[PDB]
């Protein structure tokens, strides 16, 4: 199947980016017309 | 989404409903209006005129200011905001920069003299006039 | 008999259901989301009925067949 | 670029809340990778023999 060290990475990288999109779409909040 | 079931109807929620779309298909229109005589000014300006293509691309341009100015009319006259003066004074001053940079061109692809860093102001000078009208369009 | 008849060789390699499940589900998504894109950003007034059928039908033509080869790679082979 | 901040903004805000969704769901997903996946510990045995009588 899947390894959990694969599963895990796999988490750390999707966690992260979403951290970073969510703080990017509050500078696009705020940046609004 | 094709089911209203609203027991109250509202006239500003539908307003501002209909100038945001008319504000959308105005957008639309200036853009492809920008796209148009740019695209006909570079490729039919490049060092041979003849004073044909550049009538038609001039009259296509017209025709469009033309339609531009009919649906601005519309919503200055039909909706109950305004949104016609900035709206009518960009469509005017974007009719007589096109109108200017065409004849600066034609004037430069057909005489004796090659204006290259003339036509270059001119057109950055309608790109910074585009931009200060992109940036009042909202 | 059976010497007349050959080994029944699969029409789509096994090995490659991964990938073709993995292109497919994408393009598939890409679709659905364009179109609940377009479903939330639109007034009444412009909502072009033949773009939404079309888009529709491209997005549950891709998301079908990319459901139906994931579920055959899971090994469940339906 | 093109598109318009109310296309953008629900794009991101649509984006953002799958991908937290998507999060959520493979976090919790640890001891069936490890081992098969079979209920645990002393109270999910009798859940389990009651939703399937």
């Amino acid at each position: 199947m899947i390894t959990d060290v694969q599963l895990a990475i796999f988490a750390n990288m999707l966690g992260v980016s979403l951290f970073l999109l969510v703080v990017l779409y509050h500078y696009v909040a705020v940046n609004n017309p | 989404v094709r089911l209203d079931f609203s027991i109250t109807k509202d006239p500003a929620a539908e307003a501002r409903m209909k100038v945001a779309c008319i504000t959308e298909q105005v957008l639309t229109l200036v853009n492809k209006r920008i796209g148009l005589y740019r695209h006909f000014d570079e490729t039919v300006n490049r060092y041979k005129q003849s004073r044909d293509i550049s009538t038609l691309n001039s009259g296509k341009k017209s025709l469009e200011t033309e339609h531009k100015a009919l649906t601005s009319e519309i919503a200055l006259l039909q909706s109950r905001l305004k949104t016609e003066g900035s709206d009518l004074c960009d469509r005017v001053s974007e009719m007589q920069k096109l109108d200017a940079q065409v004849k600066e061109l034609v004037l430069k692809s057909a005489v004796e003299a090659e204006r290259l860093v003339a036509g270059k102001l001119k057109k950055d000078t309608y790109i910074e006039n585009e931009k200060l009208i992109s940036g009042k369009r909202q | 008999e059976l010497e007349a008849m050959s080994r029944y060789t699969s029409p789509v390699n096994p090995a490659v259901f991964p990938h073709l499940t993995v292109v497919l589900l994408a393009i598939g998504m890409f679709f659905t989301a364009w179109f609940f894109v377009y479903e939330v950003t639109s007034t009444k007034y412009t909502r072009d009925i033949y773009k939404e059928l079309l888009i529709s039908l491209v997005a549950s033509l891709f998301m079908g067949f990319g459901v139906l080869f994931l579920l055959l790679w899971v090994g469940i082979y339906v | 670029l093109r598109l318009s901040y109310e296309k953008q903004d629900t794009l991101l805000k649509l984006l953002i809340l799958s991908m937290a969704a998507v999060l959520s769901f493979s976090t919790r997903l640890f001891a069936v990778l490890r081992f098969e996946s079979v209920i645990h510990e002393f109270d999910p045995y009798f859940n389990y023999r009651t939703t399937r009588f």
